């Protein structure tokens, strides 16, 4: 029966979703929990080296707020 | 020692029994019972026999039909061709010995003039059935090689 | 669809449990449950389903063990005899 | 992590090649009345593996080649090729965020015809040449309209940038304002790819005596896993372009089951239409591209410069 | 840095696929058309004006749009021309 | 009585003209077709499940040969050579002699199976129903030696296959 | 350039081996020159040393996808040189076996033709419906393929019972089988581009160049044997003849597809016109006699042995006899001496003179298009080569 072609269906599906879940935990991983910042542009850019001085850890990703004010 | 090469060759053999890749030499009317064999009612495909093979790519050369005097230097071409490990089923009386055409000045008296054969399947023709019994008997002939157990005692 | 799935879980318990609805699907690559018409001498066993199409409505699960052989993995059809050759090739109706 | 990140890159992308193969035989033998395999494991699921193994311990072909170094490059690229148009593809996060990520999938595919030329060329048989410089031909043919297409369709999306099509889909798939350009890519796809109705190389070199393989199974299989692994992506490329899968950020998985299904049919509707055709002639589908697509993706590429502009309907820039 | 390293372990891995493919089953032992010159060279110079299509998903942002309109339409317009002069001339034929 | 197969005039009403650009551009007998091939995905496929499942077959096939006996045990064969001389093949080759308690019996009966084109004259042939071609279909050999068979295997086929055969002549019998 | 073909696809294919030497220019071919003999066995000399039962068995093997077909021919042969005439339940069944025949013969011929050109699937549908053809032959024959069962003076054996009552279930459905291929390839646009305006031949050209069948009905030439020197009981069945109109590949499929229909029209009749009695002709010195006589009567024992061992003698004479089989005109030129033995068996096989206007049809047609036009050809080399 048509069912019978699942499983080869399943297995293939599995091994197409592994690599999209794979890159986004290791990204939540590398970043603290968040996305991994979209730089694209120099003024990006300026604000990730910005926030990486402002870390205090040379982490871009580790933000600061109010309490360093 | 002889653990190890006893079962390197039966995964060996299992691949090469699951992943038989025919090239049909379709001379006559044998021809026609295999295409039988591919049709639904018995798929040779559900066994890991593909459908359609390059004779490059091939593992088992069917031969189905007649094989005359003007045709046997192209069969034998092709079989030297062929990538190693290779077999050869001989399919119906005329490939078997030359069936009806035994005596004719023209007919080679069987295939097995011309190239080494693995099994004979014999009818005329043989019923797709009695094809396929011949390619499952030819899979227990690769599952009973010893190809590592043989080089390891050299 | 639920009534697909119950037939399904009724397979498993049609051949004794889950040990022996997989020996059956390794061995003859098929979970079908039918009714079961002999057994010869040899350890061969005879099924049948008039439900199933013409073709498919006869089989043989074939012995473990012929004639000092261990056919488990190895089966053949030249292993049924001929009184049943003709019960399973529909030369006849009865067995 | 990065390292790893490339290896669940690539490893999946094999496995799902391999087993590509046993769903095409099982789907296109269900259409055809019958199983395709189901001894070789469970319903087939070791068949890949004893095909794979097989290949890869058959006596390899002697390779009379009148060109060493082409004649080991062109797998290498082939293979290389395939396993790099994966690494920008969001899912919903690429591998590597490319600022120009369409233009370096455009400029990456264009590279996959030099691999059909050196193996051809190295093959040491007129006979091979030949059918190397047919299957240049119409793949060089076919890169046109897709080039033009995909630029037509960046018009509703305003960026080169392949997550920004996930933004510009957010409301609706592209395929509704898009429907005419989805039907020729997805077409073109097809005939890019070498596929049926267009599987012109495996057709004529069945017809013609002395157009053979020319590699050992070993190499003739990564020839085949780099093709594989090339259907999948341009299907994984076209539900990207016209079936937009909302991405929730807190969610991502959410999305790759999403996309991951629409991708499997797209791949498995290759597979419908390799069941239903019969083949092209090679100066038919030549016909198709040069006297049908073109002049109407020409047509629909002037078409989508207007309508953004007369509709007030332009994307942001970035 | 990351896609370089993701451009060699790609290309990496298929050389070692490749080589060891080439090798390691080595260890077991046993009429110049002038059509087709024709139609690579229509697909150099129809390429050549795609690449001066490629940046207008960038000029549609400009508030000169008038003149991007219409160099844009009359770009794809040649194109269209082009076609249509091989067209004419049997450029596309193949008999 | 003839009929035309492809003399049809197309309508070129605007109507008419329109249904063949949708049907141009629009692929919709190209879709007809992929309907066909989804529909026959969710058929039951005609596959059976050999070697558990096994073709139909009738009591006249004709498979193996076999050589019978009476009842008693005695050969019915009495050496007339009518399944040799009838033979389309030449397959058969017999040699008789009279046996120690004088009966008409023979001392060669060979079939070469690979000349042999499994038409069953020799059957239709015989007077005695002493040569038949049995059910069996499955006797593929690894030689080619092994399908010339001599009067030893072929009476050995007929005590192999006897409760076969006979029940299958029974069946037929009246037919002949 | 100089071209040779490959000897067959890389699919199972049943047609036989062929070597075509072509000359090409570009794309298109120039000329074609097919060189055959591959399957060629000597039949014509090895008939020469058989008694006239014994060479029947050799018309199966000729056009082995048409065999009771061919058997029909040499029958009808034998028969007009016997000067005896089959009964008239051995009539109805040989026309509804040559109408099955008939539609083993053009799935073969429509589906692999198909195949060749890349269409698959519709092989794998039909093909189930000739394993239940397949399974007719073997009820009345007990052989799949090679029957041996029509004979001169009638048949051999008589229908068992219940098998005309499944030929009815099977007839019943097999409209909707053919329903499903047009699906696929009637109106399907690729299928009109491999086939449309392919292999043109005028009406005049298929005249002299011996054509027949639907090669000849294809350009509209009016032609069937069945109906204009019928034989059997076909002058007893209704069928139309489909007729093409632009002598193309696609007019020629379009035949072989409606003349399917036709068929079935025809098996219909034949299931419900089936008369009783005998199904051999009720002479002892032609047709063997029942068993159970041979066992009792001593003439009929002496007929059977004289029939089996020496066989029947025809008196001398020459004929050409000639059928409407599924390829075309089926005939043979049979000479006897008086003698229990054929003298001298020319065979006619249509796709003969098919194959030797090969290179005529071919002129102005790509390399792709010979493939298409062997197809509409329906070659089988086992007649060609004989
Ligand atoms: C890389 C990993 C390779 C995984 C090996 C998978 C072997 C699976 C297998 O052999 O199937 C059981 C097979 C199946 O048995 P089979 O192939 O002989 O027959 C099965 C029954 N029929 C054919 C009727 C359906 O068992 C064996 O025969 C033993 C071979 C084991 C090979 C593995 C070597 C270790
Ligand atoms: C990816 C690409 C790599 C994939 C692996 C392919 C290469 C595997 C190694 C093959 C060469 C092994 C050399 C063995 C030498 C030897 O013992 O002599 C041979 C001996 C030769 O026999 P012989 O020594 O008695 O001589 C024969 C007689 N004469 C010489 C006269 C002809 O036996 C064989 O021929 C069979 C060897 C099979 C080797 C099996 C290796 C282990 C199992 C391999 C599994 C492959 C898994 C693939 C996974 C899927 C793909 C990634
Ligand atoms: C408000 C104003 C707005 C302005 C815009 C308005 C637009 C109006 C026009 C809309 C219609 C445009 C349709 C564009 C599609 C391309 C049409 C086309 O090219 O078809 C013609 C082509 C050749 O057909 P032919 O019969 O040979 O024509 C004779 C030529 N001398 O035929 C073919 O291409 C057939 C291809 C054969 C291979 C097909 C195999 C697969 C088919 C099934 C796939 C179904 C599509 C799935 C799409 C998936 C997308 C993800
Ligand atoms: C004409 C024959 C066709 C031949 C060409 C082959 C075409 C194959 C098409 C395959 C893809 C079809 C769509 C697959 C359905 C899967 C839908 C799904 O899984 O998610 C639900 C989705 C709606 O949600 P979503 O897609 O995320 O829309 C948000 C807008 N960005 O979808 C809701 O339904
Ligand atoms: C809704 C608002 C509008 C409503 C009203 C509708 C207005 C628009 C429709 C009217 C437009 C005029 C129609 C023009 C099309 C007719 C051209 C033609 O007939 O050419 C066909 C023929 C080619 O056919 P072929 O068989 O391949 O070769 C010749 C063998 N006899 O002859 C040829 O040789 C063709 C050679 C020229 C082909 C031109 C190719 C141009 C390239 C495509 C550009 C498309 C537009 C810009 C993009
Ligand atoms: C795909 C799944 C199969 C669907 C079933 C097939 C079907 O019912 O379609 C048949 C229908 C009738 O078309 P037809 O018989 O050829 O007559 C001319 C047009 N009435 O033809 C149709 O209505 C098909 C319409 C196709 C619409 C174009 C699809 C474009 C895809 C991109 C969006
Ligand atoms: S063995 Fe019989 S069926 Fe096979 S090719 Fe010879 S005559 Fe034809
Ligand atoms: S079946 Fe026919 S060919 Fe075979 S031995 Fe009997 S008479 Fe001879
Ligand atoms: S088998 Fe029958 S026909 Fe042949 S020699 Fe013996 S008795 Fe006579």
């Amino acid at each position: 029966m048509w069912f019978e072609v699942l499983p080869g269906i399943a297995v293939m599906g599995v091994c197409l979703f592994i690599p999209g879940m794979a890159t986004a935990r290791i990204h939540r991983f590398s970043n603290g929990g968040k996305e991994k910042r979209v730089a694209h542009y120099p003024y990006q850019w300026y604000l990730m080296e910005r926030d990486r001085r402002v870390s205090g850890v040379n982490r871009s990703y580790v933000s600061k707020g109010l309490e360093n004010i | 020692g002889e653990y190890v090469v006893a079962k390197l060759d039966d995964l060996i053999n299992w691949a090469r029994r699951s992943s038989l890749w025919p090239m049909t030499f379709g001379l006559a009317c044998c021809a026609v019972e295999m295409m039988h064999m591919a049709a639904p009612r018995y798929d040779m495909d559900r066994f890991g026999v593909v459908f359609r093979a390059s004779p490059r790519q091939s593992d088992v050369m069917i031969v189905a039909g007649t094989l005359t005097n003007k045709m046997a230097p192209a069969l034998r071409k092709v079989y030297d061709q062929m990538p190693e490990p290779r077999y050869v089923v001989s399919m119906g009386s005329c490939a078997n010995g030359g069936g009806y055409y035994h005596y004719s000045y023209s007919v080679v008296r069987g295939c097995d003039r011309i190239v080494p054969v693995d099994i004979y399947v014999p009818g005329c023709p043989p019923t797709a059935e009695a094809l396929l019994y011949g390619i499952l008997q030819l899979q227990k002939k690769i599952k009973r090689e010893k190809r590592l157990r043989i080089w390891y005692r050299r | 669809l639920l009534q697909v799935l119950k037939r399904g879980l009724q397979q498993v318990s049609g051949h004794g449990g889950l040990r022996g609805y997989l020996r059956v699907l390794f061995r003859a690559n098929d979970v079908r449950v039918g009714t079961l018409v002999g057994e010869d001498k040899y350890g061969n066993k005879y099924y049948e389903d008039n439900k199933q199409f013409f073709g498919r409505h006869r089989w043989v699960i074939y012995t473990t063990e012929m004639n000092g052989k261990n056919t488990f993995w190895d089966v053949d059809g030249s292993m049924v005899p001929p009184e049943w050759h003709r019960w399973l090739h529909c030369m006849t109706d009865d067995p | 992590m990065f390292m790893i990140n490339i290896l669940m890159l690539i490893i999946p992308i094999l496995l799902a090649v391999a087993f590509l193969t046993l769903v095409e035989r099982k789907v296109l033998g269900y259409m055809q009345l019958r199983k395709g395999p189901n001894v070789v494991g469970p319903y087939g699921l070791l068949q890949p593996i004893a095909d794979a193994i097989k290949l890869f311990i058959k006596e390899p072909l002697r390779p009379a080649t009148s060109s060493a170094s082409m004649f080991i490059l062109a797998p290498i690229m082939a293979l290389g090729l395939a396993l790099t148009m994966w690494i920008p593809l969001p899912m919903p996060y690429p591998l590597i965020n490319m600022n120009l990520g369409v233009l370096f999938m455009l400029a990456m595919s264009s590279l996959a015809v030099y691999s059909i030329l050196w193996s051809g060329w190295a093959s040491n048989s007129k006979y091979a040449l030949i059918g190397a410089l047919r299957a240049v031909a119409q793949t060089i043919s076919y890169e046109v309209t897709l080039a033009i297409i995909l630029l037509s369709v960046l018009l509703m999306s305003g960026s080169f940038t392949l997550s920004t099509l996930i933004t510009t889909q957010e409301q609706m798939w592209l395929i509704l304002p898009a429907w005419p350009l989805a039907m020729m890519w997805f077409i073109s796809t097809l005939a890019e790819t070498n596929r049926a109705p267009f599987d012109l190389t495996e057709g004529e070199s069945e017809l013609v005596s002395g157009f053979n393989v020319e590699y050992a199974a070993g190499p003739f299989a990564l020839f085949f896993m780099a093709e594989y692994a090339n259907i999948i992506m341009m299907n994984i490329f076209t539900a990207i372009l016209f079936l937009g899968t909302s991405h929730n950020p807190h969610m991502p998985e959410l999305y790759t089951i999403n996309f991951t299904i629409k991708s499997l049919l797209l791949t498995m509707s290759f597979l419908w239409i390799r069941a239903s055709y019969p083949r092209f002639r090679y100066d038919q589908l030549m016909h198709l591209l040069w006297k049908n697509f073109l002049p109407l993706t020409l047509a629909l590429c002037m078409w989508h410069v207007s309508l953004p502009i007369l509709t007030s309907g332009i994307p942001p820039q970035t | 840095m990351n896609l370089m390293l993701a451009l060699l372990t790609n290309f990496t891995l298929a050389t070692l696929l490749v080589i060891i493919a080439f090798w390691l089953p080595q260890l077991n032992v046993y009429p110049f058309s002038m059509k087709f010159f024709l139609v690579a060279i229509t697909f150099l110079l129809f390429d050549l004006e795609i690449a001066l299509l490629l940046p207008l998903p960038w000029a549609s942002q400009t508030a000169n749009l008038n003149t991007m309109l219409t160099m844009a339409l009359f770009l794809i317009i040649l194109l269209a021309v082009s076609l249509a002069y091989e067209w004419t001339q049997k450029g596309l034929e193949w008999t | 009585t003839y009929k035309y197969v492809n003399l049809r005039e197309p309508s070129m009403d605007m109507k008419s003209v329109t249904d063949r650009a949708a049907q141009t551009l629009l692929w919709t007998e190209l879709i007809r077709g992929l309907g066909m091939t989804l529909s026959y995905l969710f058929r039951e496929p005609a596959t059976i499940n050999y070697p558990f499942e096994k073709g139909p077959l009738s009591p006249r096939f004709r498979g193996e040969h076999a050589l019978r006996r009476y009842p008693s045990g005695e050969e019915r064969c009495i050496a007339c050579k009518l399944c040799e001389a009838v033979c389309p093949a030449q397959a058969i080759t017999i040699e008789a002699e009279p046996r120690a308690d004088g009966s008409r019996r023979t001392t060669r009966y060979d079939i070469d199976m690979t000349k042999c084109i499994y038409c069953g004259f020799c059957q239709e042939a015989c007077p005695v129903d002493a040569i038949v071609e049995g059910p069996n279909f499955e006797f593929s050999t690894e030689t080619h030696e092994e399908l010339l068979y001599n009067k030893e295997k072929l009476l050995n086929n007929g005590d192999k296959w006897e409760a076969e055969i006979a029940a299958n002549i029974q069946a037929d019998y009246l037919y002949r | 350039s100089n071209l040779t073909l490959n000897f067959g696809p890389q699919h199972p294919a049943a047609h036989g081996v062929l070597r075509l030497v072509m000359e090409l220019s570009g794309e298109m071919v120039r000329k074609c020159d097919p060189h055959i003999g591959l399957l060629h066995r000597g039949t014509e000399k090895l008939i020469e040393y058989k008694t006239y039962l014994q060479a029947l068995p050799y018309f199966d093997r000729l056009d082995y996808v048409s065999m009771m077909c061919n058997e029909q021919a040499y029958s009808l042969a034998v028969e007009k040189l016997l000067n005896i005439r089959p009964p008239p339940r051995a009539q109805w069944i040989r026309v509804l076996f040559g109408e099955i025949t008939r539609l083993l013969n053009h799935i073969m011929a429509v589906t692999t033709h198909a195949l060749d050109i890349g269409a698959m699937t519709p092989f794998f549908w039909m093909f189930e419906e000739r394993e239940k053809m397949f399974e007719f032959y073997e009820r009345v024959s007990g052989a799949r393929m090679h029957a041996a069962y029509v004979r001169p003076g009638g048949v051999h054996q008589d229908l068992p019972l219940g098998l005309m009552d499944d030929i009815y279930e099977f007839s019943k459905n097999f409209s909707l089988r053919i329903d499903e291929l047009e699906e696929m390839l009637t109106n399907n646009r690729i299928w009109r581009n491999r086939t449309v305006d392919i292999g043109i031949v005028t009406a005049e050209d298929a005249l002299n160049y011996g054509f027949s069948g639907v090669m000849l009905r294809g350009s509209g030439i009016q032609w069937d044997l069945r109906k204009t020197q019928p034989y059997d009981v076909y002058d007893q069945v209704e069928f139309d003849v489909p007729i093409g109109s632009r002598g193309d590949c696609y007019d020629r499929y379009l035949c072989r597809v409606e003349e399917m229909r036709q068929s079935i029209r025809i098996i219909s009749q034949c299931l419900n016109k089936m008369p009783p009695g005998e199904i051999k002709v009720d002479d002892a010195k032609v047709s063997p006699p029942k068993r159970a006589e041979m066992k009792t009567s001593m003439e009929s024992l002496i007929h059977h042995f004289k029939l089996y061992t020496e066989g029947y003698q025809v008196p001398p004479g020459a004929t050409y006899t000639a059928i409407e089989a599924p390829k075309g005109e089926f005939g043979v030129y049979l000479v006897s001496d008086g003698s229990s033995r054929p003298y001298r068996c020319k065979i006619k096989a249509p796709g003969f003179a098919h194959l030797a206007g090969l290179d005529k049809m071919s002129k102005g047609h790509m390399l792709a298009d010979v493939v298409a036009i062997i197809g509409t050809q329906d070659i089988v080399f086992g007649e060609v080569d004989r």
